[PDB]
Protein backbone atom coordinates (compact mmCIF):
# COMPACT_ATOMS: atom_id res chain seq x y z
CA UNK A 1 0.00 0.00 0.00
CA UNK A 2 1.10 3.73 0.28
CA UNK A 3 2.64 3.43 3.39
CA UNK A 4 4.60 0.06 2.98
CA UNK A 5 6.04 1.83 0.02
CA UNK A 6 6.45 5.35 1.13
CA UNK A 7 7.33 5.17 5.13
CA UNK A 8 9.84 2.28 5.05
CA UNK A 9 12.36 4.61 2.35
CA UNK A 10 10.79 8.06 0.80
CA UNK A 11 8.58 8.28 -2.34
CA UNK A 12 9.41 10.72 -5.20
CA UNK A 13 7.06 13.20 -6.78
CA UNK A 14 6.38 10.75 -9.68
CA UNK A 15 5.75 8.10 -7.06
CA UNK A 16 3.36 10.27 -5.32
CA UNK A 17 1.48 11.23 -8.29
CA UNK A 18 0.39 7.38 -9.01
CA UNK A 19 -1.90 8.36 -6.46
CA UNK A 20 -3.71 11.78 -7.79
CA UNK A 21 -7.47 11.30 -9.19
CA UNK B 1 3.15 5.45 15.78
CA UNK B 2 5.25 5.92 13.34
CA UNK B 3 2.99 4.73 10.24
CA UNK B 4 0.31 6.93 12.02
CA UNK B 5 3.00 10.01 11.79
CA UNK B 6 4.26 9.12 8.77
CA UNK B 7 0.46 9.17 7.57
CA UNK B 8 -0.35 12.60 7.79
CA UNK B 9 3.17 14.09 5.82
CA UNK B 10 1.91 11.97 3.02
CA UNK B 11 -1.48 13.25 2.73
CA UNK B 12 0.19 16.79 2.77
CA UNK B 13 2.50 15.93 0.03
CA UNK B 14 -0.33 14.13 -1.86
CA UNK B 15 -2.17 17.66 -1.73
CA UNK B 16 0.81 19.28 -3.51
CA UNK B 17 1.42 17.35 -5.99
CA UNK B 18 -1.93 16.49 -7.08
CA UNK B 19 -2.82 19.98 -7.34
CA UNK B 20 -6.42 20.44 -8.32
CA UNK B 21 -6.63 16.80 -9.47
CA UNK B 22 -7.41 16.00 -6.04
CA UNK B 23 -6.14 12.28 -4.88
CA UNK B 24 -7.14 9.45 -3.01
CA UNK B 25 -5.86 8.40 0.39
CA UNK B 26 -6.67 4.74 0.98
CA UNK B 27 -3.67 2.81 3.41
CA UNK B 28 -6.11 -0.47 3.65
CA UNK C 1 -7.46 31.28 -4.42
CA UNK C 2 -4.87 31.03 -2.03
CA UNK C 3 -7.06 31.29 0.70
CA UNK C 4 -9.02 28.19 -0.02
CA UNK C 5 -5.68 26.72 -1.40
CA UNK C 6 -4.51 27.07 2.20
CA UNK C 7 -8.15 25.81 3.43
CA UNK C 8 -7.80 22.79 1.42
CA UNK C 9 -4.51 22.08 2.78
CA UNK C 10 -6.28 21.62 6.97
CA UNK C 11 -8.99 20.10 5.38
CA UNK C 12 -6.71 16.93 4.31
CA UNK C 13 -5.27 17.08 7.46
CA UNK C 14 -8.40 16.64 9.12
CA UNK C 15 -9.94 14.05 7.17
CA UNK C 16 -6.45 12.43 7.64
CA UNK C 17 -7.54 12.09 11.12
CA UNK C 18 -11.12 11.68 11.00
CA UNK C 19 -11.19 8.87 8.48
CA UNK C 20 -8.48 6.73 9.78
CA UNK C 21 -8.21 3.52 7.55
CA UNK C 22 -11.27 4.12 6.29
CA UNK C 23 -8.89 6.05 3.99
CA UNK C 24 -10.61 9.01 1.84
CA UNK C 25 -11.07 10.51 -1.60
CA UNK C 26 -10.19 14.35 -2.14
CA UNK C 27 -11.70 15.96 -4.58
CA UNK C 28 -11.42 19.83 -5.16
CA UNK C 29 -14.39 21.05 -7.60
CA UNK D 1 -17.81 19.95 -3.13
CA UNK D 2 -16.35 19.85 0.57
CA UNK D 3 -14.05 23.55 -0.45
CA UNK D 4 -17.65 25.18 -0.57
CA UNK D 5 -19.47 23.85 2.32
CA UNK D 6 -16.15 23.65 4.72
CA UNK D 7 -13.97 26.72 3.75
CA UNK D 8 -16.79 29.02 4.03
CA UNK D 9 -17.69 27.70 7.15
CA UNK D 10 -16.11 25.47 9.72
CA UNK D 11 -17.36 22.28 9.54
CA UNK D 12 -17.28 19.76 12.72
CA UNK D 13 -15.46 16.15 12.48
CA UNK D 14 -19.05 14.71 12.32
CA UNK D 15 -19.51 16.59 8.98
CA UNK D 16 -16.18 15.78 7.83
CA UNK D 17 -16.73 12.34 8.48
CA UNK D 18 -19.14 12.19 5.34
CA UNK D 19 -16.51 12.27 3.17
CA UNK D 20 -14.95 9.41 4.20
CA UNK D 21 -14.49 6.26 1.93
CA UNK E 1 0.86 11.28 30.73
CA UNK E 2 -0.48 12.02 27.22
CA UNK E 3 2.97 11.17 25.85
CA UNK E 4 3.36 8.01 27.51
CA UNK E 5 0.11 7.29 26.14
CA UNK E 6 0.18 8.39 22.77
CA UNK E 7 3.17 8.29 21.02
CA UNK E 8 4.20 4.36 21.90
CA UNK E 9 0.57 3.17 20.64
CA UNK E 10 -1.67 5.28 18.91
CA UNK E 11 -5.02 7.40 20.46
CA UNK E 12 -8.40 7.10 18.57
CA UNK E 13 -9.77 10.84 18.60
CA UNK E 14 -12.52 9.55 21.00
CA UNK E 15 -9.53 8.64 23.79
CA UNK E 16 -7.88 11.87 23.37
CA UNK E 17 -11.08 14.09 23.88
CA UNK E 18 -10.36 12.81 27.38
CA UNK E 19 -7.59 15.76 27.69
CA UNK E 20 -10.14 18.90 26.39
CA UNK E 21 -11.32 20.64 29.43
CA UNK F 1 13.97 12.92 22.04
CA UNK F 2 13.27 13.80 19.02
CA UNK F 3 10.93 11.51 17.81
CA UNK F 4 9.04 12.27 20.97
CA UNK F 5 9.14 15.87 20.39
CA UNK F 6 7.49 15.20 16.87
CA UNK F 7 4.73 12.98 18.67
CA UNK F 8 3.77 16.35 20.75
CA UNK F 9 3.57 18.01 17.71
CA UNK F 10 1.00 15.82 15.93
CA UNK F 11 -0.57 15.06 19.23
CA UNK F 12 -1.45 19.11 19.81
CA UNK F 13 -2.96 19.51 16.02
CA UNK F 14 -5.17 16.60 16.82
CA UNK F 15 -6.67 18.11 20.39
CA UNK F 16 -7.11 21.39 18.82
CA UNK F 17 -9.32 19.48 16.05
CA UNK F 18 -10.99 17.08 18.67
CA UNK F 19 -11.55 19.71 21.40
CA UNK F 20 -12.61 22.74 19.27
CA UNK F 21 -14.01 25.37 21.12
CA UNK F 22 -13.99 23.60 24.48
CA UNK F 23 -9.67 24.22 24.15
CA UNK F 24 -6.90 22.19 26.31
CA UNK F 25 -4.41 21.55 28.27
CA UNK F 26 -0.67 20.28 26.87
CA UNK F 27 1.29 19.68 30.22
CA UNK F 28 3.95 16.30 29.04
CA UNK F 29 5.22 16.73 31.96
CA UNK G 1 -15.19 32.28 11.49
CA UNK G 2 -12.98 30.34 9.04
CA UNK G 3 -9.91 32.20 8.57
CA UNK G 4 -9.87 32.09 12.77
CA UNK G 5 -10.18 28.48 13.03
CA UNK G 6 -6.69 28.42 10.61
CA UNK G 7 -5.21 31.62 12.55
CA UNK G 8 -5.74 28.52 15.57
CA UNK G 9 -4.34 25.55 14.00
CA UNK G 10 -0.84 27.61 13.81
CA UNK G 11 -1.12 29.39 16.75
CA UNK G 12 -1.18 25.96 18.88
CA UNK G 13 1.84 24.71 17.18
CA UNK G 14 3.65 27.88 17.28
CA UNK G 15 3.03 27.64 21.25
CA UNK G 16 4.15 24.17 21.36
CA UNK G 17 7.72 25.30 20.18
CA UNK G 18 7.61 28.56 22.27
CA UNK G 19 6.22 26.76 25.63
CA UNK G 20 8.51 23.52 24.91
CA UNK G 21 8.52 21.19 28.74
CA UNK G 22 6.64 23.74 30.30
CA UNK G 23 3.48 23.05 28.57
CA UNK G 24 0.40 25.80 27.50
CA UNK G 25 -3.13 26.15 27.76
CA UNK G 26 -5.13 26.60 24.66
CA UNK G 27 -8.61 28.26 25.60
CA UNK G 28 -9.98 29.98 22.54
CA UNK G 29 -12.88 31.60 24.69
CA UNK H 1 -8.47 35.46 24.22
CA UNK H 2 -5.31 34.58 22.25
CA UNK H 3 -7.12 34.68 18.88
CA UNK H 4 -8.01 38.41 19.50
CA UNK H 5 -4.87 39.31 20.21
CA UNK H 6 -2.71 37.22 18.03
CA UNK H 7 -4.75 36.63 14.49
CA UNK H 8 -5.83 39.98 13.54
CA UNK H 9 -2.03 40.74 14.12
CA UNK H 10 1.31 38.49 14.21
CA UNK H 11 2.46 38.07 17.72
CA UNK H 12 6.39 37.66 18.46
CA UNK H 13 7.50 34.70 20.17
CA UNK H 14 8.21 36.68 23.33
CA UNK H 15 4.12 37.40 23.29
CA UNK H 16 3.23 34.28 22.88
CA UNK H 17 4.98 32.81 25.56
CA UNK H 18 2.78 34.92 27.48
CA UNK H 19 0.76 31.69 27.56
CA UNK H 20 2.75 28.97 28.31
CA UNK H 21 2.35 27.09 31.30
CA UNK I 1 0.16 40.58 7.66
CA UNK I 2 -1.49 37.75 9.82
CA UNK I 3 -2.77 36.02 6.41
CA UNK I 4 1.06 36.46 4.92
CA UNK I 5 2.25 34.84 8.15
CA UNK I 6 0.13 31.59 7.17
CA UNK I 7 0.49 31.79 4.11
CA UNK I 8 4.33 31.74 4.30
CA UNK I 9 4.37 28.84 6.81
CA UNK I 10 2.72 27.11 4.03
CA UNK I 11 5.12 28.03 1.36
CA UNK I 12 8.22 26.92 3.76
CA UNK I 13 6.50 23.39 3.64
CA UNK I 14 5.94 23.66 -0.33
CA UNK I 15 9.84 24.23 -0.80
CA UNK I 16 11.01 21.42 1.53
CA UNK I 17 8.93 19.05 -0.70
CA UNK I 18 9.70 20.10 -4.21
CA UNK I 19 13.50 21.24 -3.27
CA UNK I 20 14.31 17.63 -1.56
CA UNK I 21 18.09 17.12 -1.69
CA UNK I 22 18.96 20.92 -3.03
CA UNK I 23 18.11 22.64 -0.47
CA UNK I 24 16.68 26.10 -0.53
CA UNK I 25 17.25 29.70 0.92
CA UNK I 26 13.73 31.54 2.20
CA UNK I 27 13.92 35.41 2.27
CA UNK I 28 10.76 37.13 2.94
CA UNK I 29 12.18 40.83 2.89
CA UNK J 1 9.88 38.38 -3.47
CA UNK J 2 8.06 34.82 -3.06
CA UNK J 3 5.35 36.31 -0.68
CA UNK J 4 4.27 38.78 -3.28
CA UNK J 5 4.16 36.18 -6.13
CA UNK J 6 2.54 33.33 -4.19
CA UNK J 7 0.86 34.10 -1.16
CA UNK J 8 -1.95 36.16 -4.26
CA UNK J 9 -1.97 33.87 -6.92
CA UNK J 10 -1.14 29.75 -6.00
CA UNK J 11 1.82 28.68 -7.20
CA UNK J 12 2.33 25.28 -8.69
CA UNK J 13 5.03 23.39 -7.80
CA UNK J 14 6.98 24.02 -11.03
CA UNK J 15 7.26 27.80 -10.62
CA UNK J 16 8.28 27.02 -6.53
CA UNK J 17 11.34 25.08 -8.01
CA UNK J 18 12.51 28.56 -9.52
CA UNK J 19 13.69 29.00 -5.51
CA UNK J 20 15.59 26.28 -4.93
CA UNK J 21 19.52 25.81 -4.03
CA UNK K 1 12.09 4.39 8.07
CA UNK K 2 11.54 8.38 6.77
CA UNK K 3 13.29 9.27 10.25
CA UNK K 4 15.08 12.29 8.65
CA UNK K 5 12.89 13.54 6.29
CA UNK K 6 9.71 13.67 8.99
CA UNK K 7 12.63 15.47 10.97
CA UNK K 8 13.11 18.04 8.25
CA UNK K 9 9.80 19.06 7.66
CA UNK K 10 9.44 20.14 11.41
CA UNK K 11 12.79 22.06 10.99
CA UNK K 12 11.57 24.06 8.43
CA UNK K 13 8.34 25.12 10.14
CA UNK K 14 10.76 26.19 13.25
CA UNK K 15 13.13 27.79 11.28
CA UNK K 16 10.29 29.86 9.87
CA UNK K 17 8.96 30.73 13.10
CA UNK K 18 11.99 31.21 14.54
CA UNK K 19 13.86 33.31 12.41
CA UNK K 20 11.04 35.74 10.68
CA UNK K 21 11.64 38.43 8.52
CA UNK K 22 15.00 37.68 8.53
CA UNK K 23 14.49 34.17 6.89
CA UNK K 24 16.45 31.21 6.69
CA UNK K 25 18.61 28.59 4.90
CA UNK K 26 17.63 24.76 4.96
CA UNK K 27 20.39 22.41 3.58
CA UNK K 28 20.10 19.21 4.04
CA UNK K 29 23.65 17.91 3.32
CA UNK L 1 24.21 20.33 9.30
CA UNK L 2 21.63 21.35 10.60
CA UNK L 3 20.04 17.84 10.48
CA UNK L 4 23.22 16.14 12.16
CA UNK L 5 22.64 18.55 14.49
CA UNK L 6 19.00 18.53 15.61
CA UNK L 7 17.54 15.12 14.47
CA UNK L 8 18.80 12.99 17.68
CA UNK L 9 18.83 15.55 20.24
CA UNK L 10 16.11 18.52 20.55
CA UNK L 11 17.50 21.88 19.25
CA UNK L 12 16.24 24.60 21.18
CA UNK L 13 14.96 27.63 19.45
CA UNK L 14 17.84 29.63 20.40
CA UNK L 15 19.94 26.74 19.03
CA UNK L 16 17.69 27.29 15.81
CA UNK L 17 17.88 31.03 15.58
CA UNK L 18 22.25 30.48 13.76
CA UNK L 19 20.62 29.38 10.78
CA UNK L 20 18.78 31.87 10.13
CA UNK L 21 20.21 34.68 7.29
O1 LIG M 1 7.88 8.96 1.49
C1 LIG M 1 7.37 10.16 1.94
C2 LIG M 1 6.72 10.21 3.17
C3 LIG M 1 6.17 11.42 3.61
C4 LIG M 1 6.27 12.56 2.82
C5 LIG M 1 6.92 12.49 1.60
O2 LIG M 1 7.04 13.61 0.83
C6 LIG M 1 7.48 11.30 1.16
O1 LIG N 1 -14.06 23.77 8.04
C1 LIG N 1 -12.78 23.28 8.19
C2 LIG N 1 -11.75 23.75 7.36
C3 LIG N 1 -10.42 23.28 7.54
C4 LIG N 1 -10.15 22.36 8.55
C5 LIG N 1 -11.19 21.91 9.37
O2 LIG N 1 -10.93 21.05 10.40
C6 LIG N 1 -12.51 22.36 9.19
O1 LIG O 1 -1.51 8.67 19.23
C1 LIG O 1 -1.42 9.80 18.42
C2 LIG O 1 -0.21 10.49 18.30
C3 LIG O 1 -0.15 11.63 17.46
C4 LIG O 1 -1.28 12.06 16.75
C5 LIG O 1 -2.47 11.36 16.89
O2 LIG O 1 -3.60 11.78 16.21
C6 LIG O 1 -2.54 10.24 17.72
O1 LIG P 1 -14.34 12.65 19.59
C1 LIG P 1 -14.80 12.71 18.29
C2 LIG P 1 -15.34 13.89 17.80
C3 LIG P 1 -15.80 13.95 16.49
C4 LIG P 1 -15.72 12.83 15.67
C5 LIG P 1 -15.19 11.66 16.16
O2 LIG P 1 -15.12 10.55 15.34
C6 LIG P 1 -14.72 11.59 17.46
O1 LIG Q 1 8.62 8.14 15.23
C1 LIG Q 1 9.46 9.04 14.64
C2 LIG Q 1 8.97 10.01 13.78
C3 LIG Q 1 9.84 10.92 13.20
C4 LIG Q 1 11.21 10.87 13.50
C5 LIG Q 1 11.68 9.90 14.37
O2 LIG Q 1 13.01 9.86 14.71
C6 LIG Q 1 10.82 8.98 14.93
O1 LIG R 1 0.11 35.78 15.48
C1 LIG R 1 0.41 34.49 15.09
C2 LIG R 1 -0.58 33.65 14.60
C3 LIG R 1 -0.26 32.31 14.28
C4 LIG R 1 1.03 31.85 14.45
C5 LIG R 1 2.00 32.71 14.93
O2 LIG R 1 3.28 32.25 15.12
C6 LIG R 1 1.70 34.03 15.25
O1 LIG S 1 1.12 29.82 -3.73
C1 LIG S 1 1.27 28.95 -2.66
C2 LIG S 1 1.21 29.43 -1.35
C3 LIG S 1 1.38 28.53 -0.28
C4 LIG S 1 1.61 27.19 -0.52
C5 LIG S 1 1.65 26.72 -1.83
O2 LIG S 1 1.87 25.39 -2.05
C6 LIG S 1 1.48 27.59 -2.90
O1 LIG T 1 15.54 19.39 17.02
C1 LIG T 1 14.34 19.70 16.44
C2 LIG T 1 13.87 18.93 15.39
C3 LIG T 1 12.66 19.26 14.79
C4 LIG T 1 11.94 20.35 15.24
C5 LIG T 1 12.43 21.11 16.30
O2 LIG T 1 11.75 22.21 16.72
C6 LIG T 1 13.62 20.78 16.90
CL1 LIG U 1 -3.61 28.77 6.86
CL1 LIG V 1 6.70 13.34 12.34
NA1 LIG W 1 15.68 6.27 8.52
ZN1 LIG X 1 -2.45 27.01 7.49
ZN1 LIG Y 1 5.54 15.10 11.71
Amino acid sequence: GIVEQCCTSICSLYQLENYCN
Amino acid sequence: VNQHLCGSHLVEALYLVCGERGFFYTPK
